[PDB]
C-alpha cells in the first residue's frame, strides 16, 4: 500500500516532469496547429526513444503477450507487467550496440504515464487492448506504410473491407492523443470526420485506404498524421542556404519558400512561428521544400 | 622454403640477364 | 547460498536469480512464465558475448554465438554416433517420455565419461556436465517443472554435436517421423517449436519470423505440394531452400568449415592479405575482395550500388571456378 | 590492430628487372 | 622497337604510379565504432587458436 503510493507518486512526477519539458520546449508557440500536434509528438517519441521501435516489434511483442486472439475492447487491469516491456527491451538492446543503448525505466515509464493522460483521464486504470495497441501501431517508428496496413487488417474484416464501426472506435482512440498533447480544439473527435473522412456509401479497399489517407491534402482530423512522420524524416536534413527573418547561416528541417518574393527563405522555426518581415506578407502561398 | 624456391629463382633471373648482356 | 545476494545484482530489473534443488542458479522471466539458468563461468562468457553485438546482420550473429558456445562447451568433440550410442543406452527412446534430471544426468555422464577418454586434456566430466545441463534447462526447462521431453533433449544434442547436415537432418527426421517414415504437420510443429526454443534464450527469434512456427509449416507443406505428410527427401529439399527459422543450422556449419579457412586474397579495406577465414567478392565490381571483419562492421568501400551482389567463399577457391566467375562479371559489366 | 606484411619494394624491383629484359631483349632480336 | 618500347613505358607508368595502397585513410572513413568493431572480430578471429587450447 505505501510502496504502491510511492510508485504512484514517482509515475506522477515524471509525467509532470515530461510535460514540462514539452512546454518549455516552446513549441506551445507555433502558431500553425498541425505543425504544433506534430512537433509535440516527435519530442515525446524522441524522449521515449520510440521512434527505434518499428511496427514489427509491437506485433511481436503482443504476439508474446497473447494479445493476437484477444477481444479488442478488453480492460487492461494495473499490474508490474515487468517483463511485458522487457520483452521489446531486450528485442532491442539484443540488436542495438552496447554504446547505442537506453536508459531502462525512464523510456517505459514514460511511455505508461503518456498512455494514462491520453486514455485514462480519470485514472480508472482499465484501458482497453484496442486503444493501447492502435496506440503502439501509430506512434511507432519506420514506415508509414506498414503501420497503416496492419490498422487496416484490424480495422476490417476477413474480407479486407474496413469496417465502418471499426473505423469508428480507431479515429476515436487516435483523436485521444491529440488531447494529451493539448490540441484537443486543435484535432478533436467530431461527429462528422468519418464522413468526411470517407463516405458511407463507396467501398474503400486496401488501395482506396492508401489513396485516401495518403491524400494531397490528407483529411483534416487526420493531416497531422503522415506530416510527423516527415518531420521524423526532415528532422535531421543540412541546407547550406541563408535564411531572411533570423538570417540562419544553415538550417535545418523543413524548407519554405516563397513563390512570390526575390531572395526570400525562411526556417522552419520562422515560419510555424508566424515570423515575417519586409513588403513579404503573411497570406503569400509557401512551397514546401523536404531537400 | 618459399623464400628459398624464390631466391632459386633470383639466380635464375640473374643468369638470364647475363646470358642476355653478353649476347647483346 | 551465500553467493545469491553478491551476485543477484550482476543483473537487474525484471531478471530474478533464483536457486535449484540441484544447487544450480537460474534467473526468472516471471510474467513470461519463462525462466533461463546463469552458471559463473556461463555467466562470464554470456559477459563475452555482450560484447560481440558489433554482428551487423541476423544468420551470421546466430551461427557465430552458437559456433562460440559449442567450441566453448567443447560438446563439438561430440560425434553422431557416440551421443546415439549413449541415447539408446538409457533407453530413451519415445519422444513424449518425461524426463527427470537423473535421467539427464546419466545420460550425460555417458556421453561425457566418453568425451573426456577422448579429451582427458580438453574435458573435464563435472564441469561439462554442469554446464551441458545448464545450457538445454535453459532452452527445454522454462517452467522449472525438471521435467522435459526426450525429442528436444535429442534434438538440442544432434543439433550441437558434431555430424553431417544431413545426417543431424535425417536422425531427427527419423525422431519426430512416425515407424513409416511419413511427418505430418504436428510432429512438423513440435520439432520447430522445439529449435524456435532455441533463439528466444539468446534474443533473436523475431529476426526469423518470431516464435510463430505456423508460417514454417504452411511454406513446408506448400513446397510439399499440400500432401497430408512429408517424406525424408523432401524435408532435406525444403530445408536446403533455407527457409527463414533454420537457416541458422547451415550457418553455423559454414562457419565452422570456414573458421580454417585461408584465401590467398588482400581485404579491399583493410589490407589484410592473405584472406583467413570468410572471403566476400563483389559481383558487379572488378577485383574488390573484403575480409569478414570490415564486412561485419557494416563500412562500404566505394559505396553500395543500385544492386550490390556479393559471393560468399568460405573455402580456398579453385582457380578454373573463379577465372570462370571473373569472366561471369566481366560479361556482367559490358553490359 | 593492423598487420599486414606483403614484399612490394621486392615486387617492384622484379617487375623493373622483368621490364628491362624485355626491352633489352626485343632490342636485340 | 619504338611502339615496343611506348607499350613498355605504358605498363612501367602503372607498375610504379600504383605505390601499393594507403589503409589509414579508410581508416578515417571508417567509423571508430566500427574500428572498436575491428578490433573485436580480430579478436575472436585471432583467439581461434585459443579456441584449440580451450
Amino acid at each position: 500500500m505505501i510502496e504502491d503510493s510511492g510508485k504512484r507518486g514517482n509515475t506522477m512526477a515524471e509525467r509532470r516532469q515530461l510535460f514540462a519539458e514539452m512546454r518549455a520546449q516552446d513549441l506551445d508557440r507555433i502558431r500553425l496547429s498541425t505543425y504544433r500536434t506534430a512537433c509535440k509528438l516527435r519530442f515525446v517519441q524522441k524522449k521515449c526513444n520510440l521512434h527505434l521501435v518499428d511496427i514489427w516489434n509491437v506485433i511481436e511483442a503482443l504476439r508474446e503477450n497473447a494479445l493476437n486472439n484477444l477481444d479488442p475492447n478488453t480492460e487492461l487491469n494495473v499490474a508490474r507487467l515487468e517483463a511485458v516491456l522487457s520483452t521489446i527491451f531486450y528485442q532491442l538492446n539484443k540488436r542495438m550496440p552496447t554504446t547505442h543503448q537506453i536508459h531502462v525505466e525512464q523510456s517505459i515509464s514514460l511511455l505508461l504515464n503518456f498512455l494514462l493522460a491520453a486514455f485514462d483521464p480519470e485514472g480508472h486504470g482499465k484501458i482497453s487492448v484496442f486503444a493501447v495497441k492502435m496506440a503502439l501501431a501509430t506512434l511507432c517508428g519506420g514506415k508509414i506504410m506498414d503501420k497503416l496496413r496492419y490498422i487496416f487488417s484490424m480495422i476490417s474484416d476477413s474480407s479486407g473491407v474496413m469496417v465502418y464501426g471499426r473505423y469508428d472506435q480507431f479515429l476515436r482512440e487516435v483523436l485521444k492523443l491529440p488531447t494529451a498533447v493539448f490540441e484537443g480544439p486543435s484535432f478533436g473527435y467530431t461527429e462528422q470526420s468519418a464522413r468526411s473522412c470517407f463516405s458511407q456509401q463507396k467501398k474503400v479497399t486496401l488501395n482506396g485506404f492508401l489513396d485516401t489517407l495518403m491524400s494531397d491534402p490528407p483529411p483534416q482530423c487526420l493531416v497531422w498524421l503522415p506530416l510527423l512522420h516527415r518531420l521524423a524524416n526532415v528532422e535531421n536534413v543540412f541546407h547550406p542556404v541563408e535564411c531572411s527573418y533570423c538570417h540562419s547561416e544553415s538550417m535545418m528541417g523543413f524548407r519554405y519558400r516563397c513563390q512570390q518574393c526575390h531572395n526570400y527563405q525562411l526556417c522552419q522555426d520562422c515560419f510555424w512561428r508566424g515570423h515575417a518581415g519586409g513588403s513579404h506578407s503573411n497570406q503569400h502561398q509557401m512551397k514546401e521544400y523536404t531537400s | 622454403l618459399r623464400g628459398r624456391k624464390g631466391n632459386l629463382a633470383i639466380c635464375v633471373i640473374v643468369l638470364l640477364f647475363l646470358l642476355a648482356v653478353i649476347n647483346l | 547460498p551465500a553467493s545469491q545476494h553478491f551476485l543477484s545484482t550482476s543483473v537487474q530489473g525484471p531478471w530474478e536469480r533464483a536457486i535449484s534443488p540441484n544447487k544450480v542458479p537460474y534467473y526468472i522471466n516471471h510474467e513470461t512464465q519463462t525462466t533461463c539458468w546463469d552458471h559463473p563461468k556461463m555467466t562470464e562468457l554470456y559477459q563475452s558475448l555482450a560484447d560481440l553485438n558489433n554482428v551487423r546482420f541476423s544468420a551470421y550473429r546466430t551461427a557465430m554465438k552458437l559456433r562460440r558456445l559449442q567450441k566453448a562447451l567443447c560438446l563439438d568433440l561430440l560425434t553422431l554416433s557416440a551421443a546415439c550410442d549413449a541415447l539408446d543406452q538409457h533407453n530413451l527412446k519415445q519422444n513424449d517420455q518425461p524426463m527427470d534430471i537423473l535421467q539427464i544426468i546419466n545420460c550425460l555422464t555417458t556421453v561425457y565419461d566418453r568425451l573426456e577418454q577422448e579429451h582427458n586434456n580438453l574435458v573435464n566430466v563435472p564441469l561439462c556436465v554442469d554446464m551441458c545441463l545448464n545450457w538445454l534447462l535453459n532452452v527445454y526447462d522454462t517452467g522449472r517443472t525438471g521435467r522435459i521431453r526426450v525429442l528436444s533433449f535429442k534434438t538440442g544434442i544432434i543439433s550441437l554435436c558434431k555430424a553431417h547436415l544431413e545426417d543431424k537432418y535425417r536422425y531427427l527426421f527419423k525422431q519426430v517421423a512416425s515407424s513409416t517414415g511419413f511427418c505430418d504437420q504436428r510432429r512438423l510443429g513440435l520439432l520447430l517449436h522445439d529449435s524456435i526454443q532455441i533463439p528466444r534464450q539468446l534474443g533473436e527469434v523475431a529476426s526469423f519470423g518470431g516464435s510463430n512456427i505456423e508460417p514454417s509449416v504452411r511454406s513446408c507443406f506448400q513446397f510439399a505440394n499440400n500432401k497430408p505428410e512429408i517424406e525424408a527427401a523432401l524435408f532435406l529439399d525444403w530445408m536446403r531452400l533455407e527457409p527463414q527459422s533454420m537457416v541458422w543450422l547451415p550457418v553455423l556449419h559454414r562457419v565452422a568449415a570456414a573458421e580454417t579457412a585461408k584465401h590467398q586474397a588482400k581485404c579491399n579495406i583493410c589490407k589484410e592479405c592473405p584472406i583467413i577465414g570468410f572471403r566476400y567478392r563483389s559481383l558487379k565490381h572488378f577485383n574488390y575482395d573484403i575480409c569478414q571483419s570490415c564486412f561485419f562492421s557494416g563500412r562500404v568501400a566505394k559505396g553500395h550500388k543500385m544492386h550490390y551482389p556479393m559471393v560468399e567463399y568460405c573455402t580456398p577457391t579453385t582457380s578454373g571456378e573463379d577465372v570462370r566467375d571473373f569472366a561471369k562479371v566481366l560479361k556482367n559489366k559490358f553490359r | 590492430v593492423y598487420k599486414v606484411g606483403i614484399y612490394g619494394w621486392r615486387k617492384r624491383c622484379l617487375y623493373f628487372f622483368v621490364l628491362l629484359l624485355m626491352i633489352l631483349i626485343l632490342v636485340n632480336l | 622497337p619504338l611502339l615496343v618500347a611506348l607499350l613498355l613505358a605504358l605498363l612501367l607508368a602503372y607498375i610504379m604510379c600504383c605505390r601499393r595502397e594507403g589503409r589509414l585513410k579508410r581508416d578515417l572513413a571508417t567509423s571508430d565504432i566500427q574500428m572498436v568493431h575491428h578490433c573485436t572480430i580480430h579478436e575472436n578471429t585471432e583467439e581461434l587458436r585459443q579456441m584449440a587450447a580451450s
